[PDB]
């Protein structure tokens, strides 16, 4: 664990930290400091990482309190899977009205990486079920899965697969826009609508390709991002990370 | 994905 601290990884980078790894941060309203993985590039950009997938080592079918508090493992090398915790993500992303951007970074099973950036990304309080909001899609070759996707199953698909303004759901805390239970069916915790076009907390399928026959329910429950790959393609790695917007 |  590194010595420099601050309110986020950008604050840490601004204080002269140059190495990616584990740091304590203490956002404005945090009761106490907590550990994060900071990705610090050569340009002085310090990203605060709140989600990582890369090998299937952690089960992301976790309950409300587990998603709240965080699970998985932090590593100095950034080679482990984790969810930082909705409370922590809330505290970072809302502090001092600092405008954060979210970057989603995806890696396929062929060595290709793509990104999607969201401006003015915020996660609300537990009182509002950790609602996700953003101002706009700011670009990236992964495409804008949070806008929803035209799957073809029906003309309401896009409205029903968009993620802006969605509350967070777990199997034991259903806050989705479906009569059924998206989180329970797809085995994740996520900002579910009816149900999703982007789903980075989904089931880890080795090799990317899976199909309906692979799933117990018949729905796409993999690590999907529909604007980049078919719903039957599950990413090899994902990163969700935030930085003050001006660093874009 | 979506739902019926
Ligand atoms: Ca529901």
């Amino acid at each position: 664990i590194h010595d420099i601290t601050g309110k986020d990884c950008q604050d840490i980078a601004n204080k002269g930290a140059k190495q990616s790894g584990l740091y304590f941060i203490k956002p404005l309203k945090a009761n106490q400091q907590f550990l994060v993985y900071c990705e610090i590039d050569g340009s002085g950009n310090g990203w605060t990482v709140f989600q990582k997938r890369l090998d299937g080592s952690v089960d992301f079918k976790k309950n409300w309190i587990q998603y709240k508090e965080g699970f998985g493992h932090l590593s100095p090398t950034g080679t482990t899977e984790f969810w930082l915790g909705n409370e922590k993500i809330h505290l970072i992303s809302t502090q001092s009205a600092i405008p954060y951007a979210l970057r989603v970074e995806l890696e396929d099973w062929n060595g290709r990486t793509s990104t999607a950036d969201y401006a003015m990304f915020k996660v609300g309080p537990e009182a509002d079920k950790y609602r996700l909001t953003y101002a706009y899609f700011a670009g990236g070759d992964a495409g804008d899965a949070f806008d929803g996707f035209d799957f073809g199953d029906d003309p309401s698909d896009k409205f029903f697969t968009s993620h802006n303004g969605m509350q967070f759901s777990t199997w034991d805390n259903d806050n989705d826009k479906f009569e059924g239970n998206c989180a329970e069916q797809d085995g994740s915790g996520w900002w579910m609508n009816k149900c999703h076009a982007g789903h980075l907390n989904g089931v880890y399928y080795q090799g990317g390709t899976y199909s309906k026959a692979s799933t117990p329910n018949g729905y796409d429950n993999g690590i999907i991002w529909a604007t980049w790959k078919t719903r039957w393609y599950s990413m090899k790695k994902t990163t969700m990370k935030i930085i003050p917007f001006n660093r874009l | 994905g979506p739902r019926p």
